[PDB]
RNA sequence: GGUUCGUUCCAUGGAAUUAACGUAAACCCUUGCUUUAUUUGUAAAUAUUAUAAAGCAGUUCACCUUUAUAUAGGAAAUGAU
């Protein structure tokens, strides 16, 4: 039996995140340092009170 | 065991004795003769003076400079002479520089400016807090955190703000603006000890903010915009100086509010808020279009 | 308008208070690019120090300096640090 | 020469020049700080003169 | 329905540029109540009922600020001062503001169950030492002690272990007033002996609870927690290591 | 400059405010107690070994001493536990 879970964003799972980033970096012309910043900028974190 | 219970009925008498004692203090007191009370320690806070005379400045030890050796030779333009091994600041130079500063505090408060009274010393907390209430300004009675002006984005990040109007009442509709807006900076800093906190004053110079300070005989006068040559080590002189400046702001805030009830705003919208206006209609322009 | 989705100009958009489309209309240029090195307990640490000038072209100019381990991060720092340090430069007859 | 350079006696001059023209040429300058018009006619006093 | 033509940002609190805005706003309030209500009488420090005020960590959390320890110590003195005011004469405002500083924490209660006495008068104590688990049934008797159905001399061939087993009765001088029927399991000779010591002590305290101070000084109430350490990889034993060759 | 097992905590500095990793915390075994369960384990039993799920517990209280009054420390078989 299958319990496929549909994810809204690709950052909520480590498996899907490392595979997407790997396909992007497979190109010889891929800007490594730039593709990582594009992903982090898409990762929204909730505001918090440090104290 | 009554020896331990005899303290209860004594406590039950405190309300009665206090009431009767207070009543007795109203009749008999002041019977003998009338006293000419011409000085109370806490008079610069309960009712600070509108202006300071040569006698008020001298009575408050505002002319006591530091030792002759511990002096900044640049600030010798205000020294009257030497006596008791100290430099005597000219009383007339202090009154003139004080009135001029009181004019700056009034105009800045009259134009809707944000003032910041800064006194950082053991007993300068009640003085600065009182002056801020009169002028409707902000106070600071602790060590100035370096970077609160040049690095306000981080320090004053979570502190809440509000948007007001002519009559200083909140305006609903700027919620989205109070999250992208960057923190505020004082339009006029009134320091009561420029010798101690030079990190605050330098930031104001870097940030193009006017400043007012009490320049003692050993303080560098080039640190503030408007100097008030006087004794900053005397807690009685600081209360008078700050008291006069507090009344100035109060008198300025009154004119501003009196002019707003007549539909005469004495200030235009700040540049940051002004920008958020044209963008607001820009977003609404799409509604009319689509 | 999708111009700045990296979040780099957002903070600068608050200090300067002007659209992102206008920040790109400025004349920026990387003048100096040094390769400094610092000896530490873990060996040399080589950094790039870059100075960038930002100018409007009609009497405004700003100088910004920054450094980082990556030559790209250093140029972005000076760019934003140079656009917020702009000052009006007086000029006779605008020439 | 260790000490820093304090330009507090020129805040009005510096601040006024920064508000004369807009960074984005062709547009009117934005409203200046609320204190620019408060000390308009109250210049500092001459200091550091023996 | 659009925005007002004139508008400007203004700080909500006057202590906008301070280190901890929210804290000073509450501290200055106390100072304001300490100037107008200072003429009211005071109660001696020995007559004011005790109160558990909040700690520096509790205030740091609710306010979300990194309050300074020294600045908070001087603020707590105000609360203690405003608390000494006569209750009847104490105003309503001081009462409420003083309730926000009370620490309403309740520690967990873990009370041990008392060892009962059987209908026949036998109390069961339990003791353990490093592998063992003793169960001594103490009753009023002539001093007969049986361990696992055998006499003390038939089970412990070492007189040192016999005395340690009944040390509780020996230190209190009650060997000739109780009959002990013990049943031990696991452990060695001494390990079982030390376990029987703690078992009889607990069982003895069920009959005469006032002997605990004496058994305390005799060392028959403490549960020795020492245990054989495990062997660790890379080591020959728990601590011993193999020969280290420099070259 | 003190303190702490510890960049721990407090104070302070004419520059600081913060983030991540390690540290710390927490986790596993063990110690005392509480509740649940009683077979294949326990002599009996009104339930006390064992078995194993969850929860609580410490330097906590008491005593002594204590700097700048801010942070605390000492005592170790004859205070409690
Ligand atoms: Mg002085
Ligand atoms: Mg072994
Ligand atoms: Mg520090
Ligand atoms: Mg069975
Ligand atoms: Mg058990």
């Amino acid at each position: 039996e299958f319990n496929i879970v549909n994810m809204r964003s690709f950052l909520l799972n480590s498996d899907i995140l490392t595979k997407i980033l790997a396909l992007k970096l497979k190109n010889r012309n891929a800007r490594v340092i730039k593709i990582m910043d594009v992903i982090l900028n898409k990762a929204n974190l909730p505001k918090i009170n440090r104290v | 065991d009554e020896e331990a219970l005899k303290l209860k009925q004594q406590i039950e008498a405190i309300p009665g004795n206090f009431k009767l004692f207070k009543q007795t203090k109203a009749q008999t007191q002041k019977l003998g003769a009338g006293v000419e009370v011409r000085y109370i320690p806490e008079q610069y806070l309960r009712n600070p003076p509108s202006d300071a005379s040569l006698e008020d400045l001298m009575a408050a030890q505002a002319h006591m400079g530091h030792n002759t050796s511990l002096w900044n030779p640049a600030n010798a333009r205000y020294i009257y002479g030497v006596r008791q091994g100290i430099h005597i600041i000219s009383l007339e130079t202090t009154a003139t520089h004080l009135r001029r500063a009181a004019r700056v505090v009034e105009e800045v408060a009259y134009r809707g400016g944000l003032i910041l009274f800064v006194g950082t010393r053991p007993g300068q907390r009640p003085i600065v807090v009182r002056a801020a209430e009169l002028a409707k300004a902000c106070h600071l009675f602790t060590k100035w955190r370096p970077g609160t002006i040049t690095n306000r984005e981080q320090l004053l990040g979570g502190v809440p703000l509000t948007v007001v109007d002519e009559l200083d009442r909140p305006l609903s509709g700027f919620e989205d603006h109070l999250h992208d807006r960057r923190p505020l900076a004082p339009d006029l800093v009134v320091c009561l000890n420029p010798k101690e906190n030079m990190t605050l004053l330098y930031e104001c110079s870097l940030a193009k903010i006017p400043t007012i300070g009490i320049i003692d005989t050993n303080t560098n006068p080039s640190w503030v915009t408007y100097q008030i040559p006087a004794n900053d080590d005397s807690l009685r002189a600081t209360a008078l100086i700050s008291g006069v400046l507090g009344r100035a702001g109060e008198r300025g805030q009154k004119r501003r509010l009196e002019a707003a009830q007549r539909g005469v705003v004495t200030w235009k919208t700040p540049a940051d808020v002004q920008g958020y206006f044209e963008l607001a209609s820009a977003r609404a322009a799409d509604a009319r279009r689509r | 308008d999708g111009l700045d989705d990296k979040g780099q100009y957002q903070e600068l958009k608050k200090r300067t208070g002007m659209s992102v489309r206008q920040i790109l209309q400025l004349k920026t240029k990387k003048l100096v690019h040094r390769r400094v090195v610092n000896q530490t307990r873990l060996g040399k640490i080589a950094s790039d120090s870059v100075m960038v000038i930002a100018g409007n072209g009609d009497g405004w100019l700003g100088l910004g300096m920054a450094k980082s381990v990556e030559a790209s991060i250093a140029v972005e720092k000076a760019t934003l640090l140079a656009i917020q340090n702009m000052q009006p430069i007086p000029r006779y007859e605008n020439r | 020469g260790k000490g820093r350079i304090f330009q507090a006696a020129k805040v009005y001059q510096r601040a006024s020049e920064a508000a004369a023209t807009n960074i984005v040429s062709g547009l009117p300058p934005r409203n200046p700080p609320l204190w620019l018009k408060a000390i308009e006619s109250i210049p500092p006093a001459e200091i550091n003169t023996r | 329905f659009k925005l007002h033509p004139y508008a400007r940002a203004v700080p909500v609190s006057p202590s906008y540029f301070t280190r901890t805005p929210r804290f000073y706003d509450n501290y200055l309030s106390l100072e304001k109540l300490m100037e107008e209500y200072e003429d009211l009488p005071v109660i001696p420090a020995t007559a004011v009922e005790r109160v558990a005020w909040k700690t520096l960590e509790d205030i740091r959390k609710e306010l979300g600020e990194q309050v300074k320890a020294s600045e908070f110590a001087r603020c707590l003195a105000l609360v203690k001062r405003l608390n000494s005011i006569h209750p009847d004469l104490k105003p309503q405002e001081i009462k409420d503001v003083l309730d926000s500083f009370r620490r309403n924490v309740q520690p967990f209660t873990n009370v041990a169950k008392p060892i009962p006495i059987d209908q026949f008068g036998r109390a069961c104590g339990v003791g353990k030492r490093k592998a063992s688990s003793a169960r001594a049934f103490v009753v009023e008797g002539t001093g007969e002690v049986l361990v696992n159905g055998k006499t003390l001399a038939e089970y412990f061939g070492r007189v040192h272990d016999r005395e340690s087993a009944v040390w509780a009765l020996r230190a209190t001088n009650r060997i000739d007033k109780y009959n002990v029927w013990v049943k031990v399991e696991g452990g060695g000779t001494t390990g079982q002996a030390e376990a029987i010591t703690l078992a009889i002590a607990k069982a003895l305290l069920a009959h005469e609870p006032a002997l605990k101070p004496a058994l305390r000084r005799a060392g028959c109430v403490t549960r020795d927690p020492r245990k054989v350490e495990r062997k660790k990889h890379g080591h020959v034993k728990a601590r011993k290591m193999p020969t280290w060759v420099k070259r």
